[PDB]
């Protein structure tokens, strides 16, 4: 509902590579094939809306199709952008410290199948026990998967659930943004 | 915004035979795009998703490709099943547009019509309406000439003509032509015929009955 | 199983305002977008907007922006969509759809909304029997004929759905604010009028259900 | 029509400074009071689409309003925008090298009259004959005026015209973009 | 996009007295905003641009300024000139838009209505209708209540009301009745009445004729 | 001198297409873009898009994408806008304006356009001499009467124009598809009817050009 401090703020542009910083963010989105979002680092997470005059891309965009929040510091652009990923409201933003990118959680895998359930709060790959979960999916997402790093473990994204449906303690994000 | 054309607007092709529909957006969707089937009566059915991935259960001779603002639908190996409407949409940006279209015909075999003429129903008749009707079913191509013949003289106007979408298993065509009368002009005469043209035959298909009979 | 349920259709006056619905099953109704979309014959498809189940949030296509009003209600799992002020360029068939993942991958069956004037009529039913006499080759093809109705869609069957080889059901042409439709059934005359062959014709508009026997002349 | 190489490009935005650059181009747009147009250097005048990647501030764009054409390599951006100030369709493009900025061109002055002249194409500040035009105006534009600075002279912008409305021997642009 | 919401939707303040009327954006405009004064039935007047620049010929009464997302337009010593609707807009971004608007009203001093009656004309007559006009002219406030008394009873159906904009110069309004009968209801009675019933008297100004006279 | 000319106003039934045209005076044409706006009572003003004078370039509020279609000569200095499909949701005011520096300075007169099935009608104009005998005062009101006419506009005058104080023409209301309208005249007793008052209608859409002079009963 409100904006971000535009006097810390840092976004720029050079050959390949794109970034929207400032003191906590920073939001690294690179052209390979084509211009996706690469790596995202939440020092702390934000709730206040990023300025138009220090974003790249911004034009004609559905909000649900960013990767980031913009109720949560996430650019209006289409480097916040990730192919088979929707708006990511339900991710890890209670755990303090957060760091999206894309690949794969230790020892975990990630399968396509339309038999996976749809999309949820991001789970944790280790339970409250602290019992790695190895196997998970998703319906249509890409490869390599959407990943959460925080304190407390590693994650994944909301369209990548648990292949075998049947955990008992999750770990999963409360907070809907 | 984002204007998605569509091409070609219409084809024609035979069984087996493989066709190609292009979709080419007015600025660069990357790779954001759906072609989706649709047809008459029913609810439009997902086959292809950023542009080259298969929705479940769709047959392995579809495939799609595409980059920047051109996409391609490939079919190869044409089945009588594909027919029907084609349409791409775009993910990109907002708003969410759709192509103008492609319809498929199946071309298949030229078939004559079987044309069944019918008599208006006493239940009509009670009502003081008469209506004639002639079913021109399984039939190819899809155009076709109706001309109802009142004791031997064309008859233009009360006539409804109405075609069905290309058969799902045949490929053929049916179209129903009502002459609809009021009872003294129905027993103002006593022959009434449909005559069916078709490019299968110079030669009318006829189908008559007598009032009074 | 995911599937979205929605009313056949809905008859409008000009100027007008209806509210159509969207029901929701089988999925966490939270994780997917509610599209709507329109289509009308000659203008093809249309992007209306979209709801979000979590906030109720809207995003409208420009165009749709003093037309349309996407609600949403979460606890019953069901979106809401106003169009107001209708005219007969409102005239349309309106799907709900979800984006699965920048696809729709489930649609809706679609709303007929028709906008007019014209008033509820039911329709009239007739059989249509063969000549006098005998029938052509070893084949029999019997009719039937709906007539004077408003408004679209009507439903016929035969022998309750039994009968659905052979079968071709003709599209409804308006004249005079009255519809007419008919349909023909082609049966081996072994079977006919040795067996019963009756069409069944509904008009939920006007509450009409009405069966018609095949019976000769 | 096509758009630029995006391979030498840089765009950045820190602090109250914006600069959208590469090569031949470096559009630079401050925060002082309002973010505006400060001053575009064009060592050779592309003909080109600037890409929306390399965008800053881009959401919700007249063409019409953008100082530098998008024909142009002018990217679509609110950055390249001026109060009082349309497209400049007819700036001294066919002069090799021009600079924009906004000062007045030397022993010139520009005056606000609802008298002057609607704006045309560019017009410098000396004759064919070399002689200077002193007297300047505009009906609605604001100052300091738009001014190009070229090889061959100081020009201003189209809003601006010479109030002295009875001048002979103009140099005018006679490019349309 | 960029949404102008205008308060107050309606002002009415008495001449002299200085009034401030309100534009929000739904987002920063940078000061492209520009002000239009519209009373029907003419085309809109450019007041003001750029927030805080007076178009040319506008009164020193006159003055705008605001930033960001505010604005405001502000009128020292009002004069009945400046009555009609004010309207704001922008011209920051694509698309553009307007504000609600806000009427502005010169109050003034209560006034009676001058009422005359008007019995139908020889033509209307002649065209088998009858129309009894009745004129309210240059009263204050708007609001005012006419009742027609056929032989002493109200009638009710077939009339039909019109007021006027407030008038440019007395600031007054005026108001027309026309009570619609066919030629043989109208003679089937004789006294014909309107009566106003306005905020300046309890009792109602009436004027009244009969028509074999 | 700058100036916007475009037709007062145009009647085109549902469904068809109507093409608006905006005729610039006095100054350089290529120097300004050419915007249009819509005014409808109740929904406010509405920009519709612009068109380029230079290279015929237009650019749309997304809204009217379909709607208008934008074109320009600039040989002729006249702009155009083609509106297709009409409703009677497209019943407004069309204005033409230029943006000589982010302000729309100079407008057209706007042209009403109507959207009704309703057939052009002449209007009856009747005389409104006040009551037999005497009248109040020093001063006497007459009145006109303009009925029964479709569409809008009309114009009244008294006098051809030169008897303009103390006038009140009062806006037309429209039932059963045809306009009523009426005006007042209020002059000093000594002039009236010593000296002639005729209220002059003119009604373009019917080609009607009716004088009535006010006769005492």
């Amino acid at each position: 509902t409100t904006e971000c401090d535009s006097k810390i703020i840092g976004t720029a542009v050079k050959n390949n590579l794109a970034i929207h910083s400032d003191l906590s963010y920073w939001i690294e989105s690179r052209l390979n094939d084509t211009w996706k979002l690469e790596r995202a680092v939440l020092g702390e997470v934000k709730s206040c809306t990023w300025p138009e005059t220090h974003t790249l891309w911004g034009d004609g965009i559905l909000e649900s199709d960013l990767i980031i929040p913009v109720t949560l510091a996430g650019p209006r652009s289409n480097h916040n952008r990730r192919p088979g990923y929707k708006t990511q409201n339900q991710g890890p933003w209670d755990e303090g410290r957060v760091e999206i990118d894309f690949d794969y959680c230790p020892g975990t895998t990630v399968t396509l199948s339309e038999s996976c359930g749809h999309r949820g709060p991001a789970t944790r790959t280790t339970t409250e026990s602290g019992k790695l979960i190895t196997d998970w999916c998703c319906r249509s997402c890409t490869l390599p998967p959407l990943r959460y790093q925080t304190d407390s473990g590693c994650w994944y994204g909301m369209e990548i659930r648990p292949q075998r449906h049947d955990e008992k303690t999750l770990v999963q994000s409360q907070v809907n943004a | 915004d984002i204007q998605m054309t569509q091409s070609p607007a219409s084809l024609s092709a035979s069984v087996g035979e493989t066709v190609t529909i292009t979709c080419r957006a007015s600025g660069n969707i990357h790779n954001y795009l759906a072609w989706y089937q649709q047809k008459q009566g029913k609810s439009p059915q997902l086959l292809v998703y950023n542009a080259k991935t298969l929705a479940d259960g769709v047959p392995s001779r579809f495939s799609a490709s595409g980059s920047g603002t051109q996409y391609s639908l490939k079919i190869n190996s044409l089945q009588p099943e594909d027919f029907g409407s084609y349409y791409c949409q775009h993910f990109w940006s907002t708003p969410r547009t759709f192509g103008g279209g492609t319809k498929l015909e199946i071309k298949r075999a030229d078939a004559a019509p079987t044309v069944s003429i019918f008599p208006p129903s006493s239940e009509q008749l009670t009502s003081g309406g008469a209506s004639v009707v002639c079913f021109l079913n399984n039939f190819y191509p899809k155009d076709i000439n109706v001309k109802w013949k009142i004791d031997g003289s064309e008859r233009q106007n009360g006539v409804l003509n109405s075609w069905t979408d290309q058969d799902s298993k045949d490929s053929t065509y049916s179209m129903s032509s009502t002459l609809t009368l009021t009872k003294d002009e129905y027993e103002r005469h006593n022959s009434y015929t449909c005559e069916a043209t078709h490019k299968t035959s110079t030669s009318p298909i006829v189908k008559s009955f007598n009032r009074n009979e | 199983q995911v599937q979205l349920q929605q009313p056949g259709a809905e008859l409008v006056k000009p100027g007008a305002s209806v509210k159509l619905s969207c029901k929701a099953s089988g999925y966490t109704f939270t994780s997917y977008w509610m599209h709507w979309v329109k289509l009308r014959p000659g203008q093809g498809f249309e992007w209306i907007g979209d709801i979000n189940p979590n906030n109720g949030g809207p995003s409208y296509n420009e165009k749709f922006k003093r037309k349309a009003t996407l609600t949403v209600d979460t606890s019953s799992s069901t979106a809401y969509m106003q169009l107001s002020s209708l005219t007969s360029e409102d005239s349309a068939v309106y799907y709900c759809t979800i984006d699965d993942g920048y696809r729709f991958g489930y649609w809706g069956q679609g709303t007929l909304v028709t906008v007019s004037a014209a008033k509820t009529t039911a329709p009239s039913v007739y059989p249509l029997a063969p000549v006098c006499g005998d029938t052509t080759g070893s084949s029999v093809t019997l009719g039937c004929l709906v007539k004077g109705y408003f408004p679209e869609p009507v439903t016929l069957t035969w022998n309750s759905g039994s009968l659905s080889s052979g079968v071709h059901t003709f599209p409804a042409v308006l004249q005079s604010d009255l519809y007419t439709l008919s349909s023909s059934v082609t049966v081996t005359s072994s079977t006919w009028p040795s067996q019963s062959i009756t069409c069944n014709v509904a008009h939920p508009a006007s509450s009409t259900k009405v069966d018609k026997k095949i019976e000769p002349r």
